């Protein structure tokens, strides 16, 4: 028996929103 | 995702800004340097000012050396 895998459906969002949950970052 | 590509190529836009403060620390590390360096220059220009200077910035410690020649005449 193989698993019943959940569907992860495509949604198209504000890039400056999705901004908003990219962790932080550094460089210098 | 653009987000992420977007955060890391904006990692590094402020590059001048970090040689400024690299600018900060090298001169920090090094100019204590003046301080040996001005006081042989000070050592060496010393005896060439006036008597009167050189006594001021001794604050009068400074006098002339006394080897028992050219004294007052009476
Ligand atoms: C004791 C126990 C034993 C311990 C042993 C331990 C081991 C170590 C040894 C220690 C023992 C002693 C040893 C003795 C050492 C000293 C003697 C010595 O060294 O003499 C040398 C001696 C030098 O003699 P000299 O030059 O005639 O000396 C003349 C004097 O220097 C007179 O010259 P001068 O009077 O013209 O000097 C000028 C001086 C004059 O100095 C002074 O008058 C200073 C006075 C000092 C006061 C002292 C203060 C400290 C004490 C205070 C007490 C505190 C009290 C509290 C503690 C007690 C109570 C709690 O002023 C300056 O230097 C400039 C002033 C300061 C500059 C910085 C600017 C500051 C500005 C101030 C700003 C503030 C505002 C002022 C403005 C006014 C308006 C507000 O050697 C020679 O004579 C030459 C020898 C020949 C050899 C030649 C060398 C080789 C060359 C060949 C080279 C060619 C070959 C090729 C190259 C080869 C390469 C390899
Ligand atoms: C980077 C620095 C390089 C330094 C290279 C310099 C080497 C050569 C120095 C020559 C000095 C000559 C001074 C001219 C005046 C006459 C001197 C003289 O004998 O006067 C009579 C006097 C004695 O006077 P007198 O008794 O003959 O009568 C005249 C009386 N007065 C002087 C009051 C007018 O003799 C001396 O005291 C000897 C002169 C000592 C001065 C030495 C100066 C050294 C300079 C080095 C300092 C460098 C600091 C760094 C600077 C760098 C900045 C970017």
């Amino acid at each position: 028996p193989a698993p019943e895998y959940r569907r992860v459906p495509f949604v198209k969002e504000d890039m400056e929103k999705v901004m908003e949950e990219v962790p932080e970052f550094k460089y210098y | 995702s653009r987000a992420v590509y977007a955060k890391l190529w904006a990692s590094t836009a402020q590059y001048t800004q970090r040689r400024h403060y690299a600018w900060y620390q090298i001169w920090s590390r090094v100019i204590p340097w003046s301080v040996p360096w001005g006081i042989f220059a000070m050592w060496m220009v010393f005896p060439a000012m006036p008597v009167e200077y050189r006594q001021a910035l001794t604050f009068g410690i400074w006098q002339k050396p006394n080897i028992g020649t050219h004294g007052p005449d009476p």
